[PDB]
RNA sequence: GAAAGACUAAUCGAACCAUCUAGUAGCUGGUUCCCUCCGAAGUUUCCCUCAGGAUAGCUGGCGCUCUCGCAGACCCGAGCCACGCAGUUUUAUCCGGUAAAGCGAAUGAUUAGAGGUCUUGGGGCCGAAACGAUCUCAACCUAUUCUCAAACUUUAAAUGGGUAAGAAGCCCGGCUCGCUGGCGUGGAGCCGGGCGUGGAAUGCGAGUGCCUAGUGGGCCACUUUUGGUAAGCAGAACUGGCGCUGCGGGAUGAACCGAACGCCGGGUUAAGGCGCCCGAUGCCGACGCUCAUCAGACCCCAGAAAAGGUGUUGGUUG
RNA sequence: AGGCCCGCGGCGGGUGUUGACGCGAUGUGAUUUCUGCCCAGUGCUCUGAAUGUCAAAGUGAAGAAAUUCAAUGAAGCGCGGGUAAACGGCGGGAGUAACUAUGACUCUCUUAAGGUAGCCAAAUGCCUCGUCAUCUAAUUAGUGACGCGCAUGAAGGAUGAAC
RNA sequence: GUGCCAGGUGGGGAGUUUGACUGGGGCGGUACACCUGUCAAACGGUAACGCAGGUGUCCUAAGGCGAGCUCAGGGAGGACAGAAACCUCCCGUGGAGCAGAAGGGCAAAAGCUCGCUUGAUCUUGAUUUUCAGUACGAAUACAGACCGUGAAAGCGGGGCCUCACGAUCCUUCUGACCUUUUGGGUUUUAAGCAGGAGGUGUCAGAAAAGUUACCACAGGGAUAACUGGCUUGUGGCGGCCAAGCGUUCAUAGCGACGUCGCUUUUUGAUCCUUCGAUGUCGGCUCUUCCUAUCAUUGUGAAGCAGAAUUCACCAAGCGUUGGAUU
RNA sequence: GUCUACGGCCAUACCACCCUGAACGCGCCCGAUCUCGUCUGAUCUCGGAAGCUAAGCAGGGUCGGGCCUGGUUAGUACUUGGAUGGGAGACCGCCUGGGAAUACCGGGUGCUGUAGGCUU
RNA sequence: GCCCGGAUAGCUCAGCUGUAGAGCAUCAGACUUUUAAUCUGAGGGUCCAGGGUUCAAGUCCCUGUUCGGGCGCCA
């Protein structure tokens, strides 16, 4: 008829039988969920940046 | 229709009091805390007399009113009507419940056993620490003897250990009897009542001056 | 619920705030030539008695009003379709309330 | 039997501190979050909207997006046996900057200095901080005092 | 069927025969050689679900991508010593409202006196006469006082939870922007350049993919803990165990204590023991306590309380 | 030209080689004596009266047609009577007589009608091993009597020889 | 009358169904979808038919903005007027109010009163909560329109926050001078695309009444009825204190208020064993055991003069019967 | 040494009463034509400058209350980990680390940013 | 969801588009030895709500609130 209900025994155990592994931080984040109009305005800077590159060779020599 | 006390002599639960959530409590068995000559005055019974127990337990109203009869008797007989004070430093503010079951041949007669098992409010008990006071009598310094008696009748009506210790304490002051007199003298305590009124040096310089006039 | 027989709110054809004025949405009467509805018919005919489930466990006490606005500008019938939450008691347009005034004795 | 309301358990994680209420002081407003940067998500109760969920508070995170009023903060959550990085939105009423990165990025430019310094003037210097070392052996004078005997008191009842 | 659901070929609350038919079964029973290696779950969510499934978790198999180098033909190193990781500490830095404590601090509960002076308190004895008076008890106020709280709290631990402890860093310049804007402003991105004392301890080689079985009845112990008089009862938290596990000890015993296991020889231990069963005190062991006409004799654990004793032994106060 | 019934089907078949002193369908159960009240409910049945609703078909109208609408209006159901030897049902609360005790009597609330004649701790009464009498030395048994009877009762009640 | 269709009647007959959880099932209840406080052991999570409660609504304002005020209560005053009608001053950290349960939050607020309004509108994504990191619901931060309000900064896409709700299929409505409607064209019709609504409360969503003692099958000791086992509330039998009873006298004999135990000859509680079966009440017969001793043997005590009786000790050797009713 | 305007932290700043205040300032104050609101020029708005520091305000005071910070309470309460420790239990002791809170007794009573004045 | 039909002094019933009436409520008076039961009179209609038709509304037509029937039922 009736049984256990509910329990968390054990379940630390299986939990760190392969470990609780941090998310795997690596460079350059995705900018899902940023702000689109910072978005826009940042693609737009990427995509001009090609304008001034005789300027910032210049600079650089 | 009580249960022996067996059944809730130890502090198994949390404290239960009768507030808005514990409707229906039975008013507990002690009503008087306070008897003897209570309007008698500090200086008039220098002599303090507590009884501790020694288990952490609990105390049942029921008991405290039979303790509580027993020492007031016996102190009646012994140093007069007039001649002491008691008070009971416990109250009965645990309330004790009771899953009843039929006490009749019949378990179908919806006895439901231990579903919805939470039980009715059977009574209060008052909850005692290690070391902590159950019953303080005050009087005359040579009614000694009479105190430790009356106190040692009394612990019969409990379940478990108690300890008989006459304290330093003046009366039921908080302030120790070698230093209570010079103290008064000096006025760092007025008597009022049954009790004494610390007076620190600090405050308004005019509670001070209507003292010392 | 009360709410008023006009409204100034978004016209989507219009692409503006327009007046609209509001009625209540009631279902439409059923086309017997929708394409549920015909092969329902067909599933019903003959033998083999009810083929499709009957509700009959009726359990909510009410139903989401459904405002229709209308646009009121001459050149733009166009209609749109409120939803507001569950009521028991709506109306349209009735008599507003006031604050300062007396209780009926 | 627990409901699992958005706010169960939360009546002293969200209310204010003693002789603490009333209006929001404006420093708080003040503070400048840039992207990268570290802050801690508490979760004051005296604003309501932006408000973080229970399980973020007292956690820390590191700020991805800013916007009018709130921002974006990249917070580990632990579900089960994994962790994963929860995004979340808390208006910056409910957080603060971290004072761990702060004083780790003083300690950087403190250490940076003391390499160009220690480079300019030749001599080698420590920079990698060390646990606590076993004291050193040293002197005790007793300065013409005998030590004070020290007994246990007799027992005796007090209340 | 003069009625019993009776009888209808030992078959009747729907005969017998063959066939559909090897009907269906979340239920019961069984399921066939050896060795080696790895090795669980009785938990989450959803389901007319609760003796079952799906789902995540735990498992195995197959790999793949990388890291330290592979050293001297015997031999012989000739500040700096791997990518990265962690059921751990340290150093910083936050988070919390339990234990405790408090109620002469709020909110509730609550004991007793004391001091004051107004009132639809009772009243008060000679006050009606302006209680000429002032005696008591109330209520009220004030300062104290006894006792409390899972659904109270000023204060507030221990244990605990998050983050950080660098090369994706730091610092110089320069460029782009339609975002922002008093401003050569702010912010973000991008491009060059220079910095290695590799910026706590300790340990360890890491990352990543596919397929996937069994399980989804659990139970026990220390501690925390809810209901119940209690339960070898019912229900939770943490860790460990049994299940899946043999071995030494507890006489005996799923769980206790020790310790985990290939087949052996020698040495030594653990827990536990050493009169005899039964290995080991067959020590010239030490100091005391105790006589029981129901003595006592070792975790769990397998039987006892209040109360007594001019039995005896210590000790305290007088 | 029927009632009741069989039948896959036939103007098929049984009752029926029959005809109301007959067939068919029920209940109760010899004789004796009785068989009370209720047609609100559910059934059954009679009447269609203007009559409400009411399918297909048919009629009219709109449309280019599919289609839509309208008018009309069979049984049945509603509306109206009858019927309990049809199924069934058949009440409470207060006060009141010159000792007390009962309550002939009086008030109200209510029903469709409030259980009548009878009978009873009965094979039907919980309380209950009811109370009284008788039978015994002693009887939770038996009989007789009583009756606010949990929950007796009239096509079945109560009796009555013979078996 | 027959043939065909239409409506009614139709347990005479047919097929099927008649939830789940559950200290066994049923009856009861909803712990079945949600929300608050606690449990909960100071991150989060955490169960019982655990405790205290609440929900299937309500609101053109109780939504939005702005402005101006301060609330509950109390003290002192004023014609009728009194304990409460209105007016005035003072104190007032909120002891009020904010729709509701509770918790949190809030004072030139989020409360009260006015003025103007409809951001409770049209859209795309991201995110949080439950979580499998699926959905629904709810929520947060943005971005693009069109607006409201205010001098403006700003604020507003419902309600101060934590709840107030619903898939596929089908239906209905709204929108695109949109797509398709089958050889082509026109027009009805129908289908589609996007967004609302009609609901599944067993709330991730079958369409559902009983009875079986005439019963059947697969199983279950996962689960009751009888023994046994744990417990001992209840039953039974004892003990401690001694206020009292006992003509006086606590304790010859009793023992209130309290309190400590024992027993498993009561009844419960539980569900560990047994459902491929342990024959289930009583009586008869027969043996043995226990002692908490009714009698008998030996004793102690009395409110034991004798007689009778009562209390207690050693003590289970021996005995403890014949009958009416059931 | 102070003030004014705008503030940050938000009582060491609050509350009660008392004393002092030079110069600027801030105020109280005077009036209602205009602007604007009222039952009321009381508030709000507006136009002023006769008088006053009485009040606000600032500084100081009080064996002041509160608040802040210490000591005590107290290595107490409580607590991580350990034992084939004690005890019939209830509970308690020890080892290993951590460690509170009242009452009671002290000290203190705003600091400061920007801009602009006054103070011989 | 569809087709009908009723709402009127306290009650019941009628009812114009050009006068809300009748019998019973209730009450004051007129009698009769008390009574009767018969009049004189007072007191009442929200003519169920709204809109439109309206010189003329309870009245005519629609939209709303209940009450009765008979239909029909794929989320
Ligand atoms: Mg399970
Ligand atoms: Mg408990
Ligand atoms: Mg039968
Ligand atoms: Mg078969
Ligand atoms: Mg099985
Ligand atoms: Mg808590
Ligand atoms: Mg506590
Ligand atoms: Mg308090
Ligand atoms: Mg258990
Ligand atoms: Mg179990
Ligand atoms: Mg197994
Ligand atoms: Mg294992
Ligand atoms: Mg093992
Ligand atoms: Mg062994
Ligand atoms: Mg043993
Ligand atoms: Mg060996
Ligand atoms: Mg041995
Ligand atoms: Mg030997
Ligand atoms: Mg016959
Ligand atoms: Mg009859
Ligand atoms: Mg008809
Ligand atoms: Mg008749
Ligand atoms: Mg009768
Ligand atoms: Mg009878
Ligand atoms: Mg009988
Ligand atoms: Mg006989
Ligand atoms: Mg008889
Ligand atoms: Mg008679
Ligand atoms: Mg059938
Ligand atoms: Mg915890
Ligand atoms: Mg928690
Ligand atoms: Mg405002
Ligand atoms: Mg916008
Ligand atoms: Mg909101
Ligand atoms: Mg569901
Ligand atoms: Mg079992
Ligand atoms: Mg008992
Ligand atoms: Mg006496
Ligand atoms: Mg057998
Ligand atoms: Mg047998
Ligand atoms: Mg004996
Ligand atoms: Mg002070
Ligand atoms: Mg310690
Ligand atoms: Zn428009």
């Amino acid at each position: 008829a009736k049984s256990k209900n509910h329990t968390t025994h054990n379940q630390s155990r299986k939990w760190h039988r392969n470990g609780i592994k941090k998310p795997r931080s690596q460079r350059y984040e995705s900018l899902k969920g940023v702000d689109p109009k910072f978005l826009r305005n940042m693609r737009f800077a990427k995509k001009h940046n090609k304008k001034g590159l005789k300027k910032m060779q210049a600079n650089n020599a | 229709g009580r249960r022996p006390a067996r059944c809730y002599r130890y502090c198994k639960n949390k404290p239960y009091p009768k507030s808005r959530f514990c409707r229906g409590v039975p008013d507990a068995k002690i009503r008087i805390f306070d008897l003897g000559r209570k309007k008698a005055k500090v200086d008039e019974f220098p002599l303090g007399g507590h009884m501790v127990s020694d288990e952490y337990e609990q105390l049942s109203s029921e008991a405290l009113e039979a303790a509580r009869i027993c020492a007031n008797k016996y102190m009646v007989k012994s140093c007069g009507r007039d001649g002491f004070h008691m008070r009971v430093r416990l109250h009965p503010f645990h309330v004790i419940r009771i899953n009843k079951m039929l006490s009749c041949a019949g378990a179908d007669r919806l006895q439901t056993g231990m579903r919805g098992a939470f039980g009715k409010p059977q009574g209060t008990v008052a909850r005692v620490h290690i070391g902590q006071v159950i019953m303080s009598i005050r009087t005359k310094l040579q009614n000694e003897e009479h105190v430790i008696e009356a106190l040692r009748r009394a612990k019969f009506k409990f379940p478990g250990r108690q300890k008989i210790h006459i304290s330093k304490k003046w009366g039921f002051t908080k302030f120790n009897a070698d230093e209570f007199e010079d103290m008064v003298a000096k006025k760092c305590l007025i008597p009022d009542g049954c009790g004494v009124k610390y007076v620190p040096s600090h405050g308004p310089l005019d509670k001070w001056r209507v003292l010392h006039s | 619920v009360n709410v008023p027989k006009t409204r100034r709110t978004f016209c989507k054809k219009c692409g503006k705030h327009q007046p609209h004025k509001v009625t209540q949405y009631k279902k439409g009467k059923d086309s017997l030539y929708a394409q549920g509805k015909r092969r329902y018919d067909r599933k019903q005919s003959g033998y083999g008695g009810q083929t499709k489930p009957i509700f009959r466990k009726k359990a909510k006490t009410t139903k989401k009003i459904v405002l229709r606005l209308e646009c009121v500008e001459p050149n733009c019938r166009s209609k749109r379709m409120l939803a507001i939450k569950r009521c028991k008691h709506f109306e349209l347009g009735g008599d507003k309330k006031r604050k300062g005034q007396v209780i009926q004795f | 039997t627990n409901t699992k309301g958005k706010r169960r358990g939360t009546r002293y994680m969200f209310s204010r501190p003693f002789r603490k209420h009333g209006v929001v002081p404006l420093a708080t407003y003040m503070r400048i979050y840039k992207k990268g940067d570290i802050v801690d998500i508490k979760g004051m109760g005296t604003v309501q909207k932006g408000m973080p969920h229970k399980c973020y508070h007292g956690k820390t995170g590191r700020v991805y997006n800013v916007t009018q009023h709130a921002v974006g903060i990249v917070v580990n959550k632990q579900v089960k046996g994994k962790i994963l990085a929860k995004r979340i939105n808390v208006r910056i009423e409910h957080i603060k900057h971290s004072k761990s990165r702060d004083s780790f990025l003083k300690r950087v430019k403190e250490n940076d200095q003391k390499k160009k310094e220690a480079k300019e003037k030749g001599t080698w210097v420590q920079l990698k901080r060390q646990p606590a070392p076993p004291r050193e052996a040293h002197f005790v004078r007793t300065n013409g005092k005998e030590p004070e005997l020290l007994e246990p008191i007799p027992y005796e009842f007090m209340a």
